[PDB]
């Protein structure tokens, strides 16, 4: 139930053996957490699926963004966290695209959109 | 608000230079520039719906918001100043071109525009290329 | 090394910071006697990686705002590298 | 009630799992919850994510030099 | 000297835990694990009697 004991749990299974043999996976995971522990960006899941949206054109994948769209409706009907932002944040940072080949164009944050930090 | 004003007025140009460069006669070249303008104006529009929610937050300040528009008061000059310059320029084609790589050498040296014109002009030259 | 009431005892006297002079003697006797009641209640009676729970005290350290204090006893227990 | 919050955890976990079967993560089951519900407890998300990267680029190594 | 050494530097570990243990503890309890002694075992007998130890100090200062 610990954070500690979680990231021990999930370096485990990550690693799939056990906590003592990702120790040293572990103490550079700890190292990486302890360097920063709360987001240095706010929450605003309008830019987040906005993104989320646009990778998904990026991959040519309009179907799947529309289903994912009505999944993101479903599930902020079922809203049961206040957080949701940094799942959502992690789902597109663990998003793959084995549904296109690996080319893609820069965007931009300052031309673009930057964050601005919570 | 007057030093606001001018990323909003480059706002009303590029949507007016948008929707004039829209045209089939204006080109397809034309088209793809008021198509990527377009894009860029999606960003600056979610910008500003992220600063809105930031107000419906209350939690925006002249100087925040200035401070954030400070980044986007920069991007809206580079682009509208590309925008004034295709328009007074009325460049079509090879003359359009030939005025990218130029404004390209000239937006060389500032990262932030030079990295927005690159992708721009790789967009544009797509069709011509 | 020492017989387990007389380690006992050494140590709950060092606990012990001890009216009369026979009520010190009773108050040590007294420390002595609970240990060994709680030594005889252990015995009757009768986990993570060490590495793990040093890993989680840091954690929980840097976390608590101690990522400093964390990487000094990291490095205590590194240099460790009694259980 | 106790019912409903497991329901309402497994119609969420249904939601998430179908998530990130369109993302084509390859994120695995394992991070059902306790990927999302420790960083939940207020992690950082980009060093979360970070980390977690970090993990999978350790586990592909790993699983390449057990291969 | 090897010894000394490590009983520091498990001092400080223990100071740095925010344990309040003192250097004889320290010696006391690393003669026990040498004996044997399971290390739960000492601890909460440590515990136990550092609650004894204060609720004896307590009485002791209304005592005086």
């Amino acid at each position: 139930k610990s954070p500690n004991v979680l990231l021990q749990n999930l370096c485990c299974r990550i690693l799939g053996k056990s906590e003592a043999d990702v120790a040293q996976q572990f103490q550079y995971a700890v190292r990486v957490i302890g360097s920063n522990f709360a987001p240095t960006v706010e929450r605003d899941e309008f830019l987040v699926a906005e993104k989320i949206k646009k990778e998904l054109t990026r991959q040519r994948r309009e179907a799947d963004a529309a289903l994912f769209s009505e999944l993101h409706r479903k599930l902020h009907s079922q809203g049961v966290l206040k957080n949701k932002w940094s799942i959502l944040y992690l789902l597109l940072s663990l998003s793959e695209d084995p549904r296109k080949q690996p080319s893609k164009v820069s965007g931009y944050a300052a031309l673009f959109a930057q964050a601005l930090p919570r | 608000v007057s030093r606001i004003l001018p990323v909003a007025a480059s706002y009303s140009t590029v949507t007016r230079f948008i929707e004039e460069k829209s045209s089939f006669e204006y080109g397809q070249v034309n088209h793809a520039l008021a198509a990527a303008m377009r894009t860029l104006v999606k960003e600056y529009l979610v910008l500003v719906t992220q600063l809105e929610q930031l107000q419906r937050q209350g939690l925006l300040s002249l100087q925040k918001l200035w401070f954030y528009i400070q980044p986007a008061m920069r991007s809206l000059d580079i682009l509208a100043s590309l925008a004034t310059s295709v328009d007074k320029g009325e460049c079509i084609g090879g003359a359009t071109l030939s005025l990218l790589h130029d404004r390209s050498f000239s937006y060389t040296g500032d990262s932030q525009a030079q990295e927005l014109c690159l992708h721009l002009t790789k967009a544009a030259s797509t069709p011509y290329f | 090394m020492a017989s387990v009431p007389q380690l006992l005892d050494d140590l709950c006297e060092a606990l012990l910071p001890a009216q009369r002079r026979g009520s010190r003697k009773r108050a040590k006797q007294s420390l002595k006697k609970v240990a060994y009641n709680a030594l005889f209640t252990n015995l009757f009676q009768d986990r993570l990686p060490v590495k793990n729970r040093i890993l989680m005290l840091s954690f929980d350290l840097r976390v608590g705002g101690l990522a400093a204090e964390a990487d000094r006893l990291e490095e205590l227990v590194e240099g460790l590298e009694l259980g | 009630a106790a019912a409903a919050n497991l329901n309402a955890v497994r119609e969420t976990m249904d939601v998430l799992l179908e998530i990130s079967r369109i993302l084509n993560t390859g994120l695995d089951m394992e991070t059902l919850s306790i990927c999302v519900r420790l960083c939940e407890q207020g992690i950082n998300p980009e060093a979360l994510s970070s980390v977690i990267k970090e993990l999978r680029k350790a586990t592909e190594a790993l699983k390449a030099a057990e291969n």
